[PDB]
């Protein structure tokens, strides 16, 4: 059965990877940009509020 | 002056204890809806049985005791007893009803939750209420109750005096109906109780070779036995002989009566979901 | 638009109709849980009585046991369902003292250990069976096989004064397994759940009975405690 | 040999990952305004459940979800007017999951039984009974009206095909009994988590696990996957949730506090990510900056532990099923 597992480990070994440093900027960048269009982020107005 | 002060002021404690701790227990009640309990809509009766005492018959007591002499109508004379009445009577019977769920639940716990329903509750609740209205309200209201004697016809005639001047036939009927009975139910209930609380601290004790219910049934008999029994003994007992008992020991006993609206919330609500819940609230 | 809300305010009224009286049915009736060893002979019992379920009633009493079996793993956390059970029924044979499929009676304390010390079943109590009393019996009374060498603490250990007895021997023997099972109960407990060490054969037909004797005791010394009365 | 490669092999996996973390997310993020505090109020409560809820999902409509409980009943809810559109009695007492298909016709439930029922509300007949797994099932996700994914008892996570009933792929090479699952908003990929302190991303076309994250220290109870589709955060009876990222392959933030020590039971995002709400063993779920790292407020309404937790695709709504009988929806 280890003959399975290394197999896996080194089908998982040759993926590329980007940098720490792109991925949030990414993830901050999308955070930012949908940032305005989030009803739980911004309170909504209460007309516009369906459940209230 | 200052003796009727000090009256006064612990009248003031004794109302201002009474409202808080019964506004407290209902609004904890209603807040949560854990608390939301079959057993809960009896203490919420009793509680509300509590509040309306603490709200209108004893600062209404209190304000006859320290002013010589009742301001307000003979109208609001007759409304004020009828309050009175109705309040102790429900309070009291709440107390047996709640005394005969908690045997229910323990005597026969496999059928306990189809005996007992909220619609089963709200039934039994109101019907409380009803018998406590009747008892009070309909011969209090109405004629019935008034004396015959010189003495009660002066009392009900002046429209400045209210005191209380009672049938022996209504007397009687109204102490079976509030007191007695309710009595004699919670006692035969709490024996079999504690005898299933004995029976299974001894199964225990034979299983598991290697007190706590004398005490909770003793605080729970004592308070209202000690409240209550006196009051409704001098009740027989000033009708059955006229001249035995005086008025003052009379509303003595009485009020000492009332303050076990009081100690209610102290008694029927001190588990811990209420400790809890009254944490939350304040 | 207000025919919409009124169809959806019938179809809700009629739903809960349906829901009360599923909550007058569900209230009514008893959930256990049956949890042994495979070896321990769960099925002798569930039979005189990937999920079983044995719906059988006395007194007029609806008890529903549900058995696991086959989800044979040693991390359990389909345990945390059976949270609003009645009672846990715990089969384990008292005759495998010698068996290393340590011993199986080290593998069911670990197993009780585990359930008994566990966050979620805190409040639920264990019904205790110790099947195969007869095959005990007769492995001790051979006196091929000592527990002594198995179970060390035999040794020292003396027949309870209270107890209810047959041999002398076996009845030792028994006694040390309930002992060794109710330290275990009696150590992590609060006294919010018990623990009911009861000795049965493959042969007796009267475990409906004591399931149903236990039920009531648990749930009267569960409302005694709720007050203050125990 | 063959084990002291694989030993060699994790080491470099090890190594690559950490060559590749310049700098953390807090270091990046501190810089920008705090989310602040955030006040959440119980708009509506449902009722109607007699015994423990697990699993809830929101419908692809805003209004409509779906909801199980240990009753043995599986009832859609109408959020907005808090009327019970439907109430469908269970085969089995226990069910530990639900799913609301994309179109809204097909609601599938499991339980801890081994097979799971997928009822067709627009005929509430059970339109296919799935079989095959060998243990509970944890949670079930709809790919399309045909394709649902469910993570069971056993190692496997399986696709099946509901016309013909059957396991297109199986999931394998995990460790421990899968609990937790969650798709890409719009492409394949799919993640699920188990007791292995091990997250495993996985194909369902190609069927393979192309990335694993072993970040974690305990067992694994739920999984929310970021709208990016490029990173994905997961909860565990530690009290820590941690954020990962696909790309970097590495975790890039921890969620925890001293102060509570007991486990996360559901997780779920944002609509634009921000707010990593996560629901708690203690009877409360906390609401987490999923940038700062900081907590921003706390929903403290439920009596018992909350079992469930989602946010509606729109974002209008939070709705949380806790052990007690109530759903409650905050906004
Ligand atoms: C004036 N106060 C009343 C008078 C008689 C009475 C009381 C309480 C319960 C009864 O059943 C009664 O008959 C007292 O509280």
């Amino acid at each position: 059965q280890a003959r399975k597992l290394v197999e896996q480990l080194k089908m998982e070994a040759n993926i590329d990877r980007i940098k720490v440093s792109k991925a949030a900027a990414d993830l901050m960048a999308y955070c930012e940009a949908h940032a305005k269009e989030d009803p739980l982020l911004t309170p909504v107005p209460a007309s516009e509020n369906p459940f209230r | 002056e200052v003796w009727v002060v000090g009256m006064g002021i612990v009248m003031s404690l004794i109302v201002l204890a009474i409202v808080f701790g019964n506004v407290l227990v209902i609004t904890a009640i209603a807040k949560f809806e854990r608390l939301q309990t079959v057993t809960n809509y009896f203490i919420t009766s009793l509680a509300c049985a509590d509040l309306v005492m603490g709200l209108a018959v004893v600062p209404f007591g209190a304000a006859h005791i320290l002013t010589k002499t009742w301001t307000f109508g003979n109208f609001w004379c007759e409304f004020w007893t009828s309050i009175d009445v109705l309040c102790v009577t429900a309070s009291i019977e709440t107390l047996c009803v709640i005394a005969v769920d908690r045997y229910f639940a323990i005597t026969s716990p496999f059928k306990y939750q189809s005996l007992l329903t909220k619609n089963k509750a709200r039934v039994i609740i109101l019907m409380v209420w009803i018998v406590s209205g009747l008892t009070s309200f309909l011969p209090i209201q109405m004629h019935w109750y008034r004396a015959t004697h010189q003495e009660a016809i002066n009392c009900y005639a002046e429209e400045t005096c209210c005191d209380f001047f009672t049938n022996q036939a209504y007397a009687i009927a109204s102490s079976i109906v509030s007191f007695y009975v309710p009595l004699v139910i919670m006692v035969f209930v709490y024996s079999r109780v504690f005898q299933e609380a004995k029976r299974q601290l001894q199964k225990i004790d034979k299983s598991e070779g290697r007190h706590k219910a004398l005490k909770t049934l003793g605080i729970i008999m004592g308070t209202f036995t000690l409240c209550w029994l006196p009051f409704f003994i001098v009740n027989i007992v000033h009708v059955i002989q006229d001249n035995l008992i005086r008025k003052e020991v009379y509303i003595l006993l009485n009020w000492i009566g009332y303050v076990n609206s009081g100690f209610n919330p102290l008694i029927y609500c001190r588990s811990p979901d209420f400790r809890i819940a009254f944490q939350e609230l304040l | 638009q207000r025919n919409e809300e009124k169809a959806q305010r019938e179809a809700n009224k009629k739903i809960e109709k349906q829901l009360q009286k599923d909550k007058q049915v569900y209230r009514a009736t008893h959930r256990l849980l049956l949890l042994g060893a495979g070896e321990s002979g769960k099925s002798t019992i569930v039979k005189q009585m990937g999920i079983f379920e044995t719906k059988f009633q006395v007194d007029k009493v609806n008890f529903h046991m549900f058995d696991v079996g086959g989800q044979r793993d040693e991390r359990r956390k389909w345990i945390q369902c059976f949270n609003d059970v009645t009672a846990i029924i715990f089969v384990v044979a008292s005759s495998s003292y010698n068996m290393v499929i340590t011993n199986r009676l080290q593998e069911a304390l670990n197993l009780f250990k585990s359930i008994w010390n566990n966050r979620w079943l805190r409040t639920i109590s264990v019904i205790l069976f110790l099947n195969k009393q007869d095959l005990l019996a007769e492995k001790v009374l051979a006196g091929k096989s000592k527990i002594e060498d198995y179970f060390p603490e035999f040794a020292r250990y003396t027949t309870p004064e209270d107890a209810t007895p047959e041999d002398p021997r076996v009845t030792r023997a028994k006694y040390f397994i309930r002992d060794e099972f109710l330290r275990i109960s009696t150590a992590s407990g609060d006294g919010r759940h018990y623990c009911y060490p009861h000795f049965t054969c493959a042969v007796d037909t009267e475990n409906i009975r004591r399931v149903f004797n236990d039920c009531r005791d648990i749930i009267q010394r569960m409302h005694l405690r709720q007050y203050e009365l125990l | 040999q063959l084990r002291q490669e694989a030993e060699q092999l994790k080491n470099q996996i090890r190594d690559a990952r950490k060559a590749c973390a310049d700098a953390t997310l807090s270091q990046i993020t501190n810089n920008i305004d705090p989310v602040g505090r955030i006040q959440m109020r119980t708009r509506r409560t449902l009722r109607g459940h007699l015994a423990k809820i697990y699993a809830m999902h929101w419908g692809t409509d805003s209004r409509l979800l779906v909801s199980a409980s240990q009753d043995g009943k599986l009832i859609i809810w109408d959020s907005y007017t808090t009327n019970k559109v439907h109430a469908i009695p269970l085969r089995s007492s226990w069910v530990m999951t639900c799913a609301y298909a994309p179109s809204g016709n097909y609601v599938a439930c499991g339980g801890l039984d081994n097979i799971c029922s997928i009822y067709n509300l627009k005929t509430v007949r059970v339109s296919r009974e799935l079989a095959g797994h060998t243990g509970y099932l944890s949670c079930c996700r709809f790919l399309d009206d045909n394709q649902i994914v469910t993570s069971s008892g056993d190692t496997t996570c399986a696709l099946w095909d509901i016309e013909t009933g059957q396991q297109t792929t199986t999931f394998t090479g995990h460790t421990g009994d899968v609990m937790s699952l969650s798709l890409a908003p719009d492409t394949r990929l799919f993640v699920s988590g188990a007791c292995d302190a091990s997250a495993k991303l996985w194909d369902v076309r190609e069927g393979m696990c192309r990335q694993t994250f072993t970040g974690h220290e305990s067992d694994i109870n739920a999984i929310c996957f970021f709208p990016n589709g490029n990173a994905f955060a997961t909860g565990s009876d530690d009290a820590t949730c941690r954020l990962f990222d696909l790309r970097a392959d590495q975790e890039l933030m921890t969620y925890s506090h001293d102060n509570i020590i007991c486990g996360i039971t559901s997780v779920s995002f944002s609509k634009s990510g921000r707010l990593l709400l996560a629901g708690y063993d203690d009877f409360n779920c906390n609401v987490w900056d999923a940038l700062k790292a900081d907590r921003a407020g706390v929903l403290a309404g439920h009596d018992n532990r909350v079992s469930c937790l989602g946010v509606t695709d729109d974002g209008m709504a939070v709705a949380t099923g806790s052990w007690d009988s109530f759903l409650k929806i905050w906004n």
